[PDB]
């Protein structure tokens, strides 16, 4: 039964295919590879085969599993019957799916079959909007593929000259752990406009706190803020890595600035500011099972006038795919 | 619904 032999050697993939080669992954845009198939000769219980993906894309997108060792178990392949063929999992960090046989196909032989897996940006690999290449491995066979993502932009806000202006995106939530964390990244001022008295409020929820799992507090939240070098450097797909030379932790200097006084909110005072910053949120969810629903809102000034208030908000939201295949042999 | 929106699998759980 454990995982033995690869015979990727006896295992040809065909007819493959990529439901979409162009999508959005800041508007829940993904796509699906599908491929057919078949077993040369007999295999046993143990035996796999693997397919792998290469840097531009993923099997989990937004779903993070680093708190389940890296590991996702993925939709058995079953027959008619609805027996299981095989039991397959996926390795976020190695980007490899293996499908190992069960003793199903002890007595069988010629088994053929099917798959459909969704795959989403790599945020992290893929950060800007272009196409890229989207070469993957099915059984030591390459099927060559170009991908496009056309991320919306996270440069949104007021159309006024001093207007708040703020994104994010929830960019990895832990379902498989228990732990319940998410992982969100908010652009603060990301037009890099000259605003005065900024507030930025990080809520759990958008505007039904009964309707969000999210919670936002002093122990369930961590915030880290970066001051932003150069804006044009920052990811179209809100990925931003806390130790890239472009962001400057600033941390330290919010320590009386940021409150979680409010329901499952923290607002966090930014004062006058002409640079953008880079709001990176550890947080987690409850166990509701409520959809986790997130605002991210800010609000300024015009400095040289006092006046000219305005106000913006920015929803969250994700949405899960799935993947299902079969498989059957002659006896 | 506005805003921007996230995708990711579960692995059918
Ligand atoms: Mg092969
Ligand atoms: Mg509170």
């Amino acid at each position: 039964d454990a995982k033995g032999t690869n015979v990727n050697d006896k295992v040809t993939a065909s007819d493959f295919k990529l439901e979409k080669t162009a999508f959005d992954p800041n508007q829940s845009g993904n796509t699906f590879m599908a491929a057919n198939f078949k077993v040369t000769g007999q295999v046993k219980s143990g035996d796999y085969f693997t397919a792998k993906l290469p840097d531009s894309v993923t099997g989990n997108g937004d779903v993070d599993y680093s708190n389940s060792n890296n590991t996702m178990p993925i939709a058995d392949i079953k027959s008619t019957n609805g027996d299981v063929v095989a039991k397959a999992t996926y390795d976020i960090l190695t980007k490899t799916y293996t499908f190992v046989f069960t003793d199903y196909v002890n007595d069988k032989e010629n088994i053929n079959g099917q798959f459909s897996l969704p795959l989403f940006t790599d945020r992290a690999k893929a950060p800007k909007s272009g196409t890229y290449d989207a070469n993957i491995n099915i059984a030591d066979e390459m099927f060559d593929n170009k991908i496009t993502y056309n991320y919306s932009s996270p440069i949104a806000g007021i159309d006024k000259p001093n207007g708040a202006n703020i994104s994010s995106q929830i960019i990895g939530v832990d379902t498989a752990s228990g732990q319940n964390t998410y992982k969100q990244t908010v652009f603060v001022n990301p037009k890099q406009r000259v605003l005065g008295n900024t507030w930025v409020y990080i809520k759990g929820y958008q505007d039904k706190i009964e309707e969000s799992s999210g919670k936002v507090s002093a122990t369930d939240t961590k915030l880290r803020i970066f001051e932003v070098n150069d804006t044009s450097k920052l990811s179209d797909s809100y990925y931003a890595d806390p130790n890239d030379s472009n962001l400057k932790e600033v941390t330290g200097e919010f320590k009386d600035k940021i409150s979680y006084k409010y329901d499952n909110v923290a607002s966090i005072n930014f004062g006058d500011i002409n640079k953008t910053y880079v709001v990176l949120v550890e947080g987690h969810y409850d166990n509701t099972g409520k959809n986790l629903k997130t605002q991210v809102i800010q609000e300024n000034i015009d400095p040289a006038t006092g006046k000219d208030y305005s106000i913006f908000g920015w929803n969250n939201e994700n949405v899960v795919r799935y993947g299902g295949g079969s498989a059957d042999g002659d006896s | 619904a506005s805003g921007s929106s996230g995708t990711g699998s579960t692995g059918n759980q």
